[PDB]
């Protein structure tokens, strides 16, 4: 399919007052790679990012849009944008291309900007939002994500735990799947720092 | 229009010495169903001129609203003109011309007869735009049917008398009766003269099976 | 689907069942196939759901404004114009099967058809639908000039009856109408 | 997908569940597919999700912009007049199925709107892709002016037996009751389907996967 | 027109031992969108040492079932001797491969012990190649098992993790853990789950209920 | 189906391509040009339809250099390569796409060399080689092989001369002659054109 | 897939990968690819799974009867003509094969190479596989006819390794088999995670 | 094309139009539709004029070689049952709408229905062709059980009028036959 | 088969105590033309087993013509032997599965019942050669319909007397005539037990039409 | 694709052909033989499908040699060309039809040299010279220009040279390499290999 062009995995995770969030770094056409850099995580402000799969064109495309309408969002208000009011931005845009759609599926995740508290959504193609509690997946190798997070996820978990989750549940999945892989980096992310690690992969 | 839903049949005219007689049935066939088995064919235009189709019955009724609303407006004017049937026949050409350039045709064929000036008209109008002249038409099946009978009198005898012409429409008629699927046993008969437009009401045919007892 | 429009000397009689159907499951088991446009005028309408429920409320939109700027009933076949209005325009989108029926103060009852294709005719009787095929020579060989209300009445409830007992998109439940001067009686048969 | 709604005595009772699935994979756990619209009207969906949520958010708009301008409740026909008069505009391509309800002056109303404009007033109805299973509890079990609690059990019986047809939901019962003072709106009303307990030893280390390379960035 | 095949769903599990080997399946039958029944196991006791699992198009797994008994009977009269583990692999390839040009639409996966005493799985493909694994998960929700046993029993991508054989008891909450967490997500899996144990003095069944929506 | 190649050093870019204009069996033009100087320090690239490549780069050829008379400094190369990629997916979604391949070579001041590479669907990456066409699949293993990012431009031209004689060796289509570009701190200089002696 | 086999003075090279895919998904990682025919004779699977390994097998049951009858093992170029033949009867009808036929024999070493399509050719040096055209470019850049055997290990084994890095369809271990005169013999085999290793330093 | 088959309590009374047509030409204005097999059986043929004529040939050869053998005049249900028995067997390439009646001595009058799928059943009378639609809730509101011979020649005559005037495949002339013991009785009406 | 000409509609059954019950109705649908509207569409097999079919009504004559030849075949041998209920619903499913080979099917859906040996038997047969064993048993729009009512009560009570299934059989029935658009109002109901198998005539249903008055 | 060329002379019959062997980006083998010694006077050679061009060619090849051992002398020229022709046109008409291109060379005692030209339709012909494949276009105009009724066997090889290097000029495909034979009163005598430096 379209979605299948260039692959692409991202998962959110929700812990106990933190939030990671992981990607792969593969980009390449169908067969054929040709970089192992390939950002899919943009941040939009402090303690909160953004994670897009799918086709390479539109997760640039609309990573520069949704950094547009942030911007001036940001300005006509003083305050930063709460992580409830970039998913209805962002379903928004998505909807606006509802017959000519961008063929991305973003993952949100974030915390309060006031108090702790975290978030994670994650949105289709033409803008149906959905907010979970434990995690959130995108990209190609969905099912092989679905297996790994609903065995290994437990409900109030450290930054440490929290990590050791998300680093086997993204280097096992990904190696059951033949378009995604070369390298995985992850964001962890919390109230006092942010944490930002790149694990050990199979580079076949 | 891209699919005819309530189609007629063939529409028969002829000249005669100082007129043009036109005949078609009452027939409104959906398909095969014969749905609606009362209706007029034959519009009388204003004194001289008249017009019959077939095709389409729905597109019939607008052409049928379109030049009965421009025979109104000459009329207002009172200026001692009006349209000649050559002219109808030319304005007729154009409307379904500029139709099918758009790609939305008129599903129509039609017969347009008319006396002025002492000369008799009979002319065609196809759908796609194609137009001519003749002393003997028929559309339909009857250009397969009718037409061979018409024009062998014709070429026999080049001019017609009233009697003459009126009989030999009914042979014809009687003629579509038997050989078309989609015939109807009533049918009505319009004429010109230089007194105006006449229209016979339904007639009838007369049939003959004698040969249903043969094996 | 099979809708049924008698006149008589009076005004006219109307009839349908109900059986909405959508492929081989019926969504609605009973429905209002008929309709009021003005106080003496309805309408029964065949061919798809969604476009003739949209034209009819254009056309008592446009109706209902006429008849206040004339301070007077209108025409049962001013109404019947307007249907081919659109229907004639808006051929090659939509699939209706309308037949205009009322008592009008001028003409009494009259009975009017507008098919698929977009043409308006005046008839005695007129029959529509699905299963109309079915009661198709039953109501020619039935029909007699110059009845009653009351055999109408009579006449198209076994005519309704036969489609509905037949044709698998018809039945239901009967819902009649008649108007005349007086004022409109609708009732619901079983039978 | 599975919705449904019912007619009592006073009121009106809605009914949906908790699934939102992609191709045959379960997506959602819980999904709220029962929709606010005004304080007395609120409305179900079903068919493509993303074409109901902004569908039903637009019409909730405009009520609020006509009954605050108008001074008054509003009528559960304006709610239909808006709807039937959008999706035939589309022609069909908004894939939206409503069930629309509420109480006004002139007292309860349930309606049932199809993607094409098409719309039915109804004392019950069932939308959805296991609407026919809910279906054979209505038809079999409906009398009417029930009371209450006999039309709340008829309507958690009805959901329930799409449920156990397939694609039906992780189970969450959800319940609106609109009467004509009391408005009631029930997430977690019933819940049949437990997943097991875990019973597996997932030992896991703090250093057992090799990372390249850290980085820290402080906060404030 | 006509369509000969259909899609029927299921999933089926199997796990190589050092001495025994586990078979296990779920119990629906489903089509489209309806459920035609909630008790059909996978399960088919072909040997005392030999457990098949049969999934996709049902009509063929019926088939397919009634071929392989007979052609052990005539195995048996001809050479006085029950087949092996092996040698049942080695025949399904050729029947497999006997419908080229119209095949079978079965996934296949043999269980059993071999002539030492260990356990030996062998996958399939609907053409009729094969190969022997430890461990392998076919059927619907293939592409949600398999990862997961990488991590458990392969220990793929864990570091300082030393590698402990799977004994018996362990392998037994690693089946139930898999099905629980596959039958949240997978719409072609629940309502049981018939689990066959070979070992050296029989084979074993247990079924444990799953969730039945 | 013609060809395109990306080394990129620590101080210097080396690019080059081929020299043919065929028409579907003959060869119409062997000494063709696929090189537009955008800037002083801004090569470009451009693979793909018989009409789509003249049109689209000219119209970034001159739309830059509006730019450097206007403000009277140049683009940076991340910037110029940007622009482009904004360009096509802008007039992706219309009647009129156009389906070409690019790939840039800048040398920034501040940033020092750069190297990008674009898709027919408008995809930007920082790669440090890259190759286009159906000569780019065999090509470019070897230059997998034996690349270091700290190599000399003398090493560099050593190595596309393997990395070409593979071409001439598996490769089904003619290809005989090859352009050479260096960029670096000076500016666009023009190495010597690269023959083949076959037999 | 990836496969590789070149004949130099001491003998025949094969290696192959080990990953086999189902459109997106990768079915398993411990794939033989090279089939072993005889203690003479070794086969390759490239394009089709239970193509290449069926008429291979029909192959080894068919050189057996032709050794037990004739009291003499049967020639390379005759074990390459018979597989021709088979598949040329099913021609058209959607069989994939691409397989090499590798072995000693009277004439010396001995390289062919088969299609489904009925390309039975001889030659030096072959890759055959999705990630084939990856390997050509490093294999002839380093092949020679003189090379030692430890020198010809590394090529090998090098060559799968930037084949498995670009192409997203390989991926496993590296496998790697010698013929020698007498007979085939197992090199090693080798994971790409430990190569990655060795290779980057 | 039309064709009526009604039994009453001496024997069978059949009907049929003529009007052979051709897309939308008539290439026979008058044809025997219905078909001697035996001296009391006789069948009305619809569907395609090549294929019925060539499997009512195929079973009075088979059916009038069965019985010189027996000795016996044959069943009517023995020659329904060889109409369904070649088309069953050739169906995906034969389209005929067999209708079987006629007297026996053993069991009076009998109607057999063999429509395009090649199923058979007995019914008390038994209509068929493209025509049959129209007079299809005529027949079964003007039927009654207990006829005489008289009526059921004036009930298939009125039936067969009503879809010979509307449907344009069908019209032309009425033939009718009455089967009973003493003989059979055929004629060529018109009205 | 390629195209089903005459079909028929969903089929009913359930075990009980001690037998199975088995209902379907006596149409004969020709797409839309409810055409046939008296005909048997349950066979009686010899004493303890009992079909009932779906689908293409032609090809269910066929088989009630096979299956009849053999079990006329086995009682002339006078061994005391006869097919259990089992063994048809075996024989019948290779002959389904072999038919689909040639791609030339047998349009049927069946529902086999059966008491033998003090127990019930249910099986079912699709076209493709689909077949297994139920507590209670649908085909057609029934599966959609009438199932989920069969299921909900065999979950809350396990076994049933005869007498509580067979009015669970015309409620549900009854609510299959309310909505599908093929269904009738003249059903028939076969049941065995340890006695035989009986058939009952031409038993209808009782519907409710408030509704109508609400608006 | 790949290319055949005949040039006939007075008493001899020049031919050459290519020895690619390619597989759709990649060129697998470059010292392939297209020739077949179907006598000693007559040579074969063909030009088709994958498979087709191995199993017609060798199913003539061993056929012809039954006829030398079974009577005792060879065929002519003439009949050994009619012969191959029957074959196709018969296996035509069939589920299996072969796509091959032939042409055939000979020399007779009787009737001196002669060349015979084959369609995959099953054409035959009697030509003074030919060629085949997408090179056959660009160059027998050439040989058309400058050929000679009454030439000698050196100006042949030079008018073959002449032939083939304006294919190395004006064709997209690579074609290094080119085998030529020629036939005589003594027999099939191998010629020199041709090969092309290029640049």
């Amino acid at each position: 399919s379209i979605m299948s062009y260039n692959g692409g995995a991202v998962m959110a995770m929700k812990g106990k007052n933190c939030v990671a969030i992981a990607a792969d770094r593969r980009f390449g056409i169908q067969a054929q790679m040709v970089t192992t850099d390939f950002q899919k995580i943009f941040p939009m402000g402090d303690r909160l990012y953004i994670g897009l799969a799918g086709l390479a064109t539109d997760v640039q495309t609309v990573a520069q849009r949704l950094k547009f309408r942030l911007n001036l969002y940001e300005l006509k208000e003083g305050r930063q944008i709460k992580p409830y009011t970039l998913m209805s931005m962002v379903a928004n845009l998505l909807y606006e291309k509802r017959f000519g759609p961008y063929y991305t599926e973003p993952v949100i995740a974030g915390l309060d900007p006031k108090t702790f508290k975290p978030f994670i959504c994650s949105l289709d193609l033409i803008g149906c939002p959905m907010v979970t509690d434990d995690f959130v997946v995108s990209g190609t190798c969905a099912e092989q994500m679905y297996g790994m997070c609903e065995s290994l996820w437990e409900p109030n978990m450290d930054p440490d735990h929290l990590f050791e989750t998300i680093s086997q549940a993204m280097l096992n999945a990904v190696d059951r799947d033949a378009v995604s892989g070369m390298g995985v980096i992850v964001h962890i992310i919390e109230k006092d720092k942010i944490t930002t690690r790149t694990l050990k992969a199979r580079m076949d | 229009t891209q699919n005819p839903m309530v189609t007629g049949t063939s529409v028969l005219g002829v000249k005669f010495e100082g007129g043009v007689v036109i005949a078609a049935d009452m027939l409104g066939s959906y398909g095969s169903l014969a749905r609606f088995r009362n209706i007029s064919r034959i519009m009388r235009v204003n004194n001289s001129t008249m017009l019959g189709a077939s095709g389409d019955y729905a597109d019939f009724q607008y052409l049928k609203q379109v030049l009965g609303q421009m025979v109104i407006d000459e009329e207002l004017l009172g200026d001692g003109h009006s349209y000649s049937p050559r002219a109808i026949h030319s304005w007729l050409t154009r409307a379904m011309y500029s139709r099918r350039s758009k790609m939305n045709p008129l599903w129509n064929t039609m017969v347009i007869g008319g006396y002025a000036d002492g000369e008799s008209f009979l002319g065609y109008v196809d759908m796609l735009g194609v137009a001519y002249e003749a002393p003997s038409l028929a559309t339909g099946y009857g250009a397969y049917l009718a037409q061979p009978l018409l024009r062998e009198v014709l070429e026999k005898q080049p001019v017609l008398s009233q009697t003459e012409a009126r009989d030999l429409v009914e042979r014809c008629m009687r003629v579509l009766y038997y050989r078309d699927a989609r015939s109807y046993n009533r049918f009505q008969i319009a004429t010109v003269t230089e007194k105006g437009v006449e229209i016979e009401g339904p007639l009838s045919t007369e049939t003959n099976w004698d040969i249903a007892h043969m094996i | 689907t099979t809708i049924m429009a008698v006149q008589f000397d009076g005004g006219v009689v109307l009839g349908a069942d109900s059986r909405t159907t959508t492929g081989s499951y019926i969504a609605n088991r009973v429905t209002d196939k008929l309709t009021p446009i003005h106080d003496r005028i309805f309408c029964c309408r065949s061919g798809s759901a969604a476009d003739t429920q949209a034209v009819a409320d254009a056309v008592t939109y446009q109706l209902g404004f006429h008849s206040i700027e004339l301070n007077e009933p209108p025409l049962v076949h001013t109404a019947a114009s307007l249907f081919k209005e659109m229907c004639y325009r808006y051929r090659e989108d939509l699939m209706a099967g309308i037949i205009i029926a009322g008592w009008d103060p001028q003409e009494g009852g009259q009975v009017y058809s507008v098919p698929m294709g977009g043409m308006m005719v005046r008839q005695s009787f007129a029959i529509g639908g699905s299963g109309s095929s079915y009661i198709y020579g039953y109501v020619d060989a039935t029909y007699r000039e110059g009845m009653t209300k009351e055999e109408c009445l009579q006449f198209t409830a076994n005519a309704l009856a036969l489609a509905m007992e037949r044709d698998g998109s018809s039945g239901g439940v009967i819902r009649l109408a008649a108007i005349a001067e007086s004022g409109v009686e609708r009732q619901v048969l079983l039978g | 997908t599975t919705i449904a709604g019912v007619v009592y005595k006073d009121g009106i009772v809605l009914g949906a569940d908790t699934r939102a699935t992609e191709g045959m994979v379960v997506a959602d756990k819980n999904c709220s597919k029962i929709h606010f619209i005004s304080p007395n009207i609120y409305c179900c969906g079903a068919g493509t999700a993303a074409d109901t949520d902004m569908t039903t958010q637009l019409i909730s708009s405009n009520l609020e912009l006509h009954s605050l301008s108008t001074g008054r409740l509003p009528r559960v026909v304006t709610a239909n007049r808006m709807l039937k008069q959008m999706l035939f505009r589309y022609q069909g391509y908004i894939g939206a199925a409503l069930v629309l309800g509420g109480v006004d002056v002139t007292g309860p109303h349930l309606y049932s709107i199809y993607p094409h404009g098409s719309t039915d007033k109804l004392p019950y109805v069932t939308m959805g892709s296991g609407s026919l299973a809910a279906m054979a509890v209505f038809e079999d079990k409906f009398r009417p002016d029930m009371e209450e609690e006999e039309a709340k059990n008829l309507v958690s019986e009805a959901i329930a037996a799409g449920i156990f047809n397939d694609l039906g939901s992780g189970s969450n019962i959800d319940l609106c009751v609109i009467s004509k003072n009391k408005l009631d709106f029930l997430r977690p009303y019933t819940v049949p389907n437990k997943k097991g307990t875990r019973l597996g030893r997932y030992r896991c280390e703090k250093g057992t996967t090799a990372v390249l390379t850290e980085k820290i960035t402080p906060l404030e | 027109r006509f369509s000969p095949y259909v899609f029927n769903g299921g999933t089926i599990l199997a796990i190589a031992g050092e001495d025994f080997a586990i078979v296990a399946s779920d119990t629906r039958l489903s089509e489209g969108f309806s459920i035609h029944t909630r008790d059909s196991p996978k399960c088919y006791k072909l040997t005392d040492k030999t457990v098949i699992g049969c999934s996709g198009f049902h009509g063929d797994c019926l088939t397919l079932t009634k071929i392989i008994e007979a052609r052990l009977k005539m195995y048996k009269h001809s050479n006085n001797k029950a087949m092996t583990t092996g040698a049942i692999a080695a025949m399904l390839s050729t029947i497999l491969y006997s419908r080229r040009f119209f095949p079978y639409y079965v996934y296949n996966i043999i269980g059993g012990l071999d002539e030492e005493g260990k356990g030996a799985v062998y996958s399939f493909d609907p053409v009729g190649s094969y190969q022997r694994d430890s461990f392998k998960a076919g059927g619907s929700a293939s592409a949600m098992l398999q990862p997961l046993l990488d991590n458990q029993v392969g220990f793929k991508n864990m570091q300082n993790v030393e590698h402990v054989p799977l004994s018996l008891d362990r392998a037994m909450r690693l089946v139930k853990d898999v099905f629980i967490s596959a039958a949240e997500r997978d719409v072609y899996t629940g309502d049981a789950l018939r689990i066959c144990i070979v070992t050296k003095e029989g084979i074993r069944e247990e079924t444990v209920s799953l969730r039945k929506d | 189906m013609e060809y395109l190649i990306g080394i990129q050093g620590p101080d210097y870019v080396l690019v080059a391509s081929d020299r043919v204009a065929a028409s579907n069996i003959v060869q119409m033009k062997d000494d063709h040009d696929k090189m537009f100087k955008m800037s002083e320090k801004i090569l470009l690239l451009c693979v793909g339809e018989a009409g789509d490549t003249v049109q689209f780069a000219e119209y970034i050829q001159k739309n830059v250099q509006l730019y450097k008379m206007r403000n009277g400094y140049e683009l940076s190369p991340t910037a110029a390569a940007n622009f482009t990629r904004r360009n096509l997916a802008d007039c992706l979604r219309s009647r009129t796409p156009y389906h070409v391949n690019l790939l840039l070579a800048g040398y920034d001041e501040h940033e020092g060399p750069a190297l990008y590479y674009m898709d027919y669907l408008a995809a930007l990456a920082k790669a440090p080689f890259a190759a286009h066409g159906y000569g780019a699949f065999l090509t470019l293993s070897i230059l997998d092989r034996y690349y270091t990012p700290t190599i000399s431009r003398e090493r560099a031209v050593e190595l596309l001369r393997k990395c070409l004689e593979e071409l001439q060796k598996r490769f089904i289509l003619n290809l005989p002659t090859f352009s050479v570009r260096i960029i670096d701190k000076n500016g666009i200089h023009d190495l010597d054109n690269i023959s083949f002696p076959k037999q | 897939t990836t496969t590789l086999a070149f004949k130099f003075r001491h003998g025949v090279i094969v290696a192959a990968d080990s990953r086999a895919t189902a459109g997106a998904y990768i079915a398993s990682q411990t794939v033989k690819k090279v089939i072993e025919i005889n203690p003479y004779l070794l086969g390759t699977m490239a394009g089709g799974a239970a193509d290449c390994s069926f008429w291979e097998r029909l192959l080894a049951r068919q050189c057996r009867i032709y050794e037990l009858r004739n009291k003499e093992r049967i020639s390379v170029a005759a074990a390459s003509k018979l597989l021709a033949n088979m598949v040329y009867q099913y021609k058209g009808m959607g069989l994939s094969m691409g397989t090499m036929i590798c072995g000693w024999d009277k004439r010396g070493p001995g390289l062919y190479y088969v299609d489904s399509e009925g390309n039975r050719i001889s030659g030096a040096t072959f890759s055959v596989g999705s990630g084939s055209v990856y390997a050509y470019g490093v294999m002839d850049r380093g092949y020679s006819y003189d090379l030692e055997v430890e020198q010809a290990y590394d090529l090998a084994r090098r060559a799968i390794y930037q084949a498995t890095y670009r192409d997203a369809y390989s991926g496993g271990a590296v496998n790697l088999y010698h013929v020698r005169e007498d007979g085939w013999i197992r090199v090693s085999s080798d994971n790409v995670a430990d190569l990655h290793e060795k290779y980057s330093g």
